[PDB]
């Protein structure tokens, strides 16, 4: 039978069977109870509205989605957005379908092995293998090199490879993301008028950064041509009207990524960890890796960063290597075609964790052989 | 639109493939060249040396 | 690998951007003409809809006028 | 329009200006590739001479 390639994500669900270019199902994964009273009898509601019926009826919900940072906070939700992902937007029993879930690196043993219990003893899958999220996305590109910066909605990791042999002792994983950024727009927001609270108006504010954000390919340059002249205020229309203009905002949202401090992280932003990252490579497969950068996840998509992160990787760099950053079109689902890729392989058709084998060593199976 | 953005976009990889291909090609030419003339300098001493030698 | 970056890339290479090329002038050939001459002629017809309320309404109020 | 127009010519000329390039310093490069085969086989039977001379 044909493989159920799942892919949790923090902020947007992705699946589909194996051996596809794109993810049948995308919605997001928040779960949302109602909070107000309720007068209209027998109008059919709800206790919990999940997935992309909850992005429609958002206005009297209480969004909150059930991972923070890569880990899984909530574990009831979670279940509940599985279930849906596996009974309606996909309408096949989990029953009959080996899965392949997806873990960002150096997280939490218990969230995995939760994460397996629960496959195999509520949804009772036949097989379930869990990968690392930064190895599809190299799968996707087609290649067995490079170092991939798979910058996605919870968690930013930074995961080099050479030859297929992955260097354990130079994962460099950040917690600044997406959604950080989406709080930091919504708090800079402020200083125009616009006050956005409601855990309902940060998806609002979530599609002002979509739409309208982008990587400022020199820093204060756009901040003194923003503080001149007019030409950069953008506009854009809320559900409801009263239209709004963002000014120099656009690129100082997505700018928090190349310097954490703007909110308060101490740490080096995502064009010196990569070099870092690098740097603790052994001294002979460099060149490979700075020809080789490799870009993923949803984050990477502003438009403009493929330029400033090569501009700040060969100034850090030294002068004679050449500074190559592969950023394909197909960024968002990337790391979901490589693991429709991986599923899709003969060689790895005997890696799974297979039922018996649960039973035999408990949950604690996946730190063993079985990966 | 939507299919001018993909032509575009075909536009540029053939921008970035093509300037690539020229700045390895013109790498190439600059080692090629400095092995060629280190060879033809080592020729010279190789001279020089022969004409000690005869005298 | 890395050979069938070929396979999957030069195919979309040409063939999206024909088909999408295709899409476009049929659906804008389908659309706006089409569009353009129907609004005249609901134009006309909303031009004769205005010819008869202007009589009716005119040989309402010369009859009722008492 | 006027800006589709515009870009895509640049582009073009950008690709074909790479392409070019590329092809000159190639050519180059085999020229002085070739130029450095003779100079070893001519270096090779200076030494020989050279040894002759020493003995
Ligand atoms: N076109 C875009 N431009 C800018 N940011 C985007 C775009 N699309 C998605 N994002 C950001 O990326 C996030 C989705 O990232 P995603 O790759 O889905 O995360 P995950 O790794 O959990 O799947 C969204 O929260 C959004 O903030
Ligand atoms: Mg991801």
């Amino acid at each position: 039978t044909t493989a159920l390639v799942c892919d949790n994500g923090s902020g947007l669900v992705k699946a589909g069977f194996a051996g596809d270019d794109a993810p049948r199902a995308v919605f997001p994964s928040i779960v949302g109870r109602p909070r107000h009273q309720g007068v209209m009898v027998g109008m059919g509601q709800k206790d919990s509205y999940v997935g992309d019926e909850a992005q429609s009826k958002r206005g009297i919900l209480t969004l909150k989605y059930p991972i923070e940072h890569g880990i899984i906070t909530n574990w009831d939700d979670m279940e509940k957005i599985w279930h849906h992902t596996f009974y309606n937007e996909l309408r096949v029993a989990p029953e009959e379908h080996p899965t392949l879930l997806t873990e960002a690196p150096l997280n939490p043993k218990a969230n995995r092995e939760k994460m397996t219990q629960i496959m195999f003893e509520t949804f009772n899958v036949p097989a379930m293998y869990v990968a690392i999220q930064a190895v599809l996305s190299l799968y996707a590109s087609g290649r067995t090199t490079g170092i991939v910066l798979d910058s996605g909605d919870g968690v930013t990791h930074n995961v080099p490879i050479y030859e297929g042999y992955a260097l354990p002792h130079a994962i460099m994983r950040l917690d600044l993301a997406g959604r950080d950024l989406t709080d930091y727009l919504m708090k800079i927001l402020t200083e125009r008028g616009y006050s956005f609270v409601t855990t309902a108006e940060r998806e609002i504010v979530r599609d002002i950064k979509e739409k309208l954000c982008y990587v400022a390919l020199d820093f204060e340059n756009e901040m003194a041509t923003a503080a001149s002249s007019s030409s950069l205020e953008k506009s854009y229309e809320l559900p409801d009207g009263q239209v709004i203009t963002i000014g120099n905002e656009r690129f100082r949202c997505p700018e928090t990524l190349f310097q954490p401090s703007f909110i308060g992280m101490e740490s080096a932003g995502i064009h010196e960890t990569t070099y870092n990252s690098i740097m603790k490579c052994d001294i002979d497969i460099r060149k490979d890796l700075y020809a080789n950068n490799v870009l993923s996840g949803g984050t990477t998509m502003y438009p403009g960063i493929a330029d400033r992160m090569q501009k700040e990787i060969t100034a850090l760099a030294p002068s004679t290597m050449k500074i190559k950053i592969i950023a394909p079109p197909e960024r968002k689902y990337s790391v979901w075609i490589g693991g429709s890729i991986l599923a899709s392989l003969s060689t790895f058709q005997q890696m799974w964790i297979s039922k018996q084998e649960y039973d035999e060593a408990g949950p604690s199976i996946v730190h063993r052989k079985c990966f | 639109m939507d299919a001018i953005k993909k032509k575009m976009q075909m536009l540029k990889l053939d921008k970035e493939n093509a300037l690539d291909r020229a700045e390895q090609a013109e790498a190439d030419k600059k080692a090629a060249e400095d092995r060629s003339k280190q060879l033809e300098d080592e020729l010279v001493s190789l001279q020089k040396k022969l004409k000690g030698t005869e005298d | 690998d890395f050979d069938d970056i070929h396979r999957k890339r030069m195919e979309k290479d040409l063939n999206e951007l024909q088909a999408l090329i295709e899409a476009h002038f049929e659906n804008r050939k389908k659309e706006e003409e089409e569009l353009v001459s129907l609004k005249d002629r609901i134009e006309r017809r909303r031009a004769e809809r205005a010819e008869q309320q202007r009589i009716r309404n005119e040989r309402e109020k010369e009859r009722q006028n008492r």
